[PDB]
C-alpha cells in the first residue's frame, strides 16, 4: 500500500523515506518495485512533469524549496536537493503542490469451423484481437486463422 | 496417474512420491495410459 | 592537374551508390526529379546517370597525398 | 514443413482474380491472359483451339513456374479482330464440342448396353 | 519468414512498412522489430 | 510391413489380394499364374504382390500391451 | 474456325474398365480429357479420422492413411454431395459428408483381420467397393481398434486417394504414320493392339499431311465409380470449368 525511497544505507537496516514524509528504519529482508521512469504526473498548474525535472514547491510543508524529481507515485513525488542536508537531500510532496521551473484463447484446443481448413483440430499458440496462431495437430505446420474461424472443443 | 505395468498389463495408479512397482507382479517398468484428449487425422 | 584516371572504378561506383542510397533513405533531398520511385537504389542509379550526386571522391595516392574528384567529372561507365 | 497446402493449388484465395488481361505493348492486337489456379489442362486445349482459328496470327501459352499456378496465354489476331473475341469464341467452341461429345458418348453407352 | 532486413522509414515506404508492422511475425511477409532513433527495440510478437 | 492398399504407380487396389495370393500359392500355382488369376496384368501391380514382405506376422508375436 | 465434331466408338464395356475410341478430334483435347480423368473426376474418400482408441502394433496415422485409400461406391451420391469447405455446417453434415464408424475388439488367440468389411457407413448408398475384402490391419488377442471417420467430396488433384482411375491407357497413331517418334530400328518393336501393320513391316509410310486422330482410350476404374460414369463426369467437369472461365472472362472484360 505504500512505497519507500532509501535515504541512508546502514550495516543491517535501510533508512527509508516514504510517501508520507515519515523517515523509518526497516530491515534488509522490503521488496524492490519496478520503477516506471516514463510515468507522467501533473504539477499544480496543469503542466506535465517527468523524472529529473527541477520543480519548485509552492504549497505544502516544504513550500519554498526547489528539487529534482527522482521517483513518482499516483499522487506523490520525491524531490532531491543537494543543498538540503536532510535525508541526503530527499523529501516528498504531493504532485498537485508543485510547479515546473494475456489472451484467454492461448493454449486452448480449437476446431476450424469455417474456411479451407475446416474439419481439423489444433491448439492456439498465439492469439490476437483479429487472428490467432494455431499449431495444427493434423499436419506438421502451424498457421494463423481468424478467431471467427475457430470453435473451441 | 494411471500407468500400465510393462509385463502383466496391470493398470494401477501411482502417487507422485512412491517408487513404481506392479501391484501384482513386482515389475519395475511402467507406461503411461493413452491420452483422453481428442485426436483427429486427415487421411492424406 | 589530377594525374589519376578520369574513369570511375567499379568500387567507387559501389561505394557512391550505396552511400547516396542510404542518404536518400535518411530523407535527404534528391538532386534529380524522381518518377515515382521508392527504392533508394534506383533513385541513386538515376542520379548517377544524371551525374547529380553531391559526393566528392578523395583518392589517396600511395605517397600520402590525394586527389579530389567530382562524380560528374569522372567518366561513368 | 514448407510443403504448401495442396488444397490451395486450385482454389483462389481471397484477393485473387481468376483471370486478368494485359495488352502487350510490343506488337499491336497482342494480349496476355494471366489465369490463376490453372495448369496445362486448360492451357493446352485453349492453345490448340486458338490455333484452329485462321484469324489468330499467333497463339501460345506458358507456365512461369510449375510450383506456382499462373498460366500466361499470349494471343495475337488480325487488326480487325479482338484477342478477347478470339478467346471467347474458342471457349464457346470447346464447350459446344464437349456437350456434343457428352451426347454422343451417352448414345454410345446406350448402344453398347442394348448391343 | 525468419531472416530479416532493416528498412529505414521514409515517406515513400511508410504505408508499406506500416502494413508490414501491422501483420507482425505471424504472417509472411512481416516484421520482428521496430528500432526508433532512441534505440529502443519494440518486438513485434509480444506488444499488440 | 502390411500390404499397401494400392499400387503406388497406377493405383489399382491390391489390399484385398495378398491373402488370396498366399492361398493360391498354397495351391502350388506358379507365382505368375497366381498373379494372372488375381487379374494383375500390368507389372506395376505385379511388383506389389511379388516383392511385398508381410512383416506384420512377425510383429504380432509380441505382447499386445 | 470451329472445333471438330468428335465421334465415339465404345469397343469394350465392363464394370471395372472401359475401352473406346474418339475420332475427328485434336490431340490437346484428348490429353486434357485424360488429365481430367485422373485429376478432376471427384469421388468420396475417407479423409477425416478420429481415433477413439488404438492398441494395434501400427501407429495411428498409418491406419488413417490406409483408410484414406479405401475406394467407395459413389456413383450417384457424389453429385448431390458438396465440398465440406463450401457447405455451411459446424464440422460435418449429410449435405457435404458421410460418417463412418469402426470398432473391433480382438480377445481371441486366433489372428484377427480388421478388413474393409468392418467399416460401417451411416448411409447404404456408399460402402467399401469390395463390399474378397481389403485388409486394413491385423490384430492380436488383447488389441482393440475403435474410431470414427468422415468421407467427403474431393478429386484426384487435391490428393491421390480421390483418384478414381487405376490407370488410363492412351494411344494414337499406332502405326507411327505421323512419325512423332523415330524408331532407330523399327524391326525390333512390337505391334499395338490397334496397329494394322501386317507382320512384314514396322511403320506405316510417313504421311506428311497427317494429323493426330483415332485416339484410343482404355479407362480402368478402381470401382469407386463405374467407368462410363467416370468419363461422363469427366466431360461434365471440364465443361463446368470452361463455363466458369467464360463467366469470369466476361466479368473481366465488362469491368
Ligand atoms: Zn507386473
Ligand atoms: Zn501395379
Ligand atoms: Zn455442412
Amino acid at each position: 500500500q505504500t512505497v519507500g525511497v532509501i535515504v541512508r544505507l546502514e550495516r543491517e537496516t535501510f533508512q527509508v523515506l516514504n510517501m508520507y514524509g515519515k523517515v523509518v528504519t526497516v530491515r534488509h529482508q522490503v521488496t524492490r518495485k519496478k520503477d516506471n521512469r516514463f510515468a507522467v504526473a501533473l504539477d499544480s498548474e496543469q503542466n506535465n512533469i517527468h523524472v529529473k525535472d527541477i520543480v519548485k514547491v509552492i504549497d505544502g510543508p516544504h513550500s519554498g524549496r526547489e528539487g529534482e524529481i527522482r521517483h513518482l507515485f499516483r499522487s506523490f513525488a520525491f524531490l532531491h536537493c543537494k543543498k538540503l542536508v536532510e535525508n541526503g537531500g530527499m523529501f516528498v510532496c504531493k504532485t498537485r503542490h508543485l510547479v515546473l521551473a494475456d489472451n484467454e484463447l492461448i493454449g486452448q484446443t480449437v476446431r476450424i469451423s469455417q474456411g479451407p481448413y475446416k474439419g481439423y483440430i489444433g491448439v492456439v499458440k498465439d492469439a490476437t484481437e483479429s487472428t490467432a496462431r494455431v499449431e495444427l495437430h493434423s499436419t506438421c505446420q502451424t498457421i494463423s486463422v481468424d478467431r471467427q474461424r475457430l470453435t473451441t472443443v | 496417474m494411471i500407468y500400465i505395468c510393462g509385463e502383466c498389463h496391470t493398470e494401477n495408479e501411482i502417487k507422485s512420491r512412491d517408487p513404481i512397482r506392479c501391484r501384482e507382479c513386482g515389475y519395475r517398468i511402467m507406461y503411461k495410459k493413452r491420452t483422453k484428449r481428442l485426436v483427429v487425422f486427415d487421411a492424406r | 592537374k589530377r594525374i589519376t584516371t578520369p574513369y570511375m572504378t567499379k568500387y567507387e561506383r559501389a561505394r557512391v551508390l550505396g552511400t547516396r542510397a542510404l542518404q536518400i533513405a535518411m530523407c535527404a533531398p534528391v538532386m534529380v526529379e524522381l518518377e515515382g520511385e521508392t527504392d533508394p537504389l534506383l533513385i541513386a542509379m538515376k542520379e548517377l546517370k544524371a551525374r547529380k550526386i553531391p559526393i566528392i571522391i578523395r583518392r589517396y595516392l600511395p605517397d600520402g597525398s590525394y586527389e579530389d574528384w567530382g562524380v560528374d567529372e569522372l567518366i561513368i561507365s | 514443413m514448407n510443403a504448401p497446402p495442396a488444397f490451395e493449388s486450385f482454389l483462389l484465395f481471397e484477393g485473387e482474380k481468376k483471370i486478368t488481361i494485359n495488352k502487350d505493348t510490343k506488337v499491336p492486337n497482342a494480349c496476355l491472359f494471366t489465369i490463376n489456379k490453372e495448369d496445362h489442362t486448360l492451357g493446352n486445349i485453349i492453345k490448340s483451339q486458338l490455333l484452329k482459328d485462321p484469324q489468330v496470327l499467333f497463339a501460345g501459352y506458358k507456365v512461369p513456374h510449375p510450383l506456382e499456378h499462373k498460366i500466361i496465354i499470349r494471343v495475337q489476331t488480325t487488326p480487325d479482330y479482338s484477342p478477347q473475341e478470339a478467346f471467347t469464341n474458342a471457349i464457346t467452341d470447346l464447350i459446344s464440342e464437349l456437350s456434343l461429345l457428352e451426347e454422343r458418348f451417352r448414345v454410345a453407352i446406350k448402344d453398347k448396353q442394348e448391343g | 519468414a525468419n531472416m530479416t532486413f532493416a528498412e529505414i522509414v521514409t515517406p515513400f515506404n511508410i504505408d508499406r512498412l506500416q502494413e508490414l508492422v501491422r501483420r507482425g511475425n505471424s504472417q509472411y511477409p512481416g516484421a520482428k522489430y521496430i528500432i526508433r532513433d532512441n534505440g529502443d527495440r519494440i518486438d513485434l510478437r509480444f506488444h499488440p | 510391413m502390411i500390404i499397401p492398399v494400392r499400387c503406388f504407380t497406377c493405383g489399382k487396389i491390391v489390399g484385398n489380394k495378398w491373402e488370396a495370393y498366399l492361398g493360391l500359392l498354397q495351391a502350388e500355382y506358379t507365382e505368375g499364374d497366381a498373379l494372372d488369376a488375381l487379374g494383375l496384368k500390368r507389372y506395376c501391380c505385379r511388383r506389389m504382390l511379388l516383392a511385398h514382405v508381410d512383416l506384420i506376422e512377425k510383429l504380432l508375436n509380441y505382447a499386445p500391451l | 474456325p470451329y472445333a471438330n465434331q468428335p465421334t465415339v466408338r465404345i469397343t469394350e464395356l465392363t464394370d471395372e474398365n472401359v475401352k473406346f475410341i474418339i475420332e475427328n478430334t485434336d490431340l490437346a483435347v484428348a490429353n486434357s480429357i485424360r488429365r481430367v480423368f485422373i485429376a478432376e473426376v471427384p469421388i468420396i474418400a475417407i479423409d477425416w479420422v478420429q481415433i477413439d482408441a488404438n492398441s494395434s502394433v501400427l501407429h495411428d496415422e498409418f491406419i488413417a492413411h490406409r483408410l484414406g485409400l479405401i475406394p467407395l461406391t459413389s456413383d450417384d451420391i457424389v453429385d448431390k454431395l458438396q465440398y465440406s469447405r463450401d457447405c455451411t455446417c459446424e464440422e460435418f453434415c449429410p449435405e457435404c459428408s458421410v460418417e463412418f464408424t469402426l470398432d473391433v475388439r480382438c480377445n481371441e488367440d486366433q489372428t484377427r483381420h480388421v478388413t474393409s468389411r468392418d467399416l460401417i457407413s451411416n448411409s447404404p448408398r456408399v460402402i467399401p467397393v469390395t463390399s474378397d475384402d481389403i485388409l486394413i490391419v491385423k490384430l492380436r488377442k488383447g488389441q482393440e481398434l475403435r474410431l470414427r471417420a468422415y468421407a467427403k467430396k474431393g478429386f484426384g488433384k487435391e490428393h491421390a486417394k480421390w483418384n478414381p482411375t487405376a490407370g488410363v491407357a492412351f494411344e494414337y497413331d499406332p502405326d507411327n504414320a505421323l512419325r512423332h517418334t523415330v524408331y532407330p530400328k523399327p524391326e525390333e518393336w512390337p505391334k499395338s493392339e490397334y496397329s494394322e501393320l501386317d507382320e512384314d513391316e514396322s511403320q506405316a509410310p510417313y504421311d506428311p499431311n497427317g494429323k493426330p486422330e483415332r485416339f484410343y482410350y482404355n479407362v480402368e476404374s478402381c470401382g469407386s465409380l463405374r467407368p462410363e460414369t467416370i468419363v461422363l463426369s469427366a466431360l461434365s467437369g471440364l465443361k463446368k470449368k470452361l463455363s466458369d472461365l467464360q463467366t469470369q472472362l466476361s466479368h473481366e472484360i465488362q469491368s
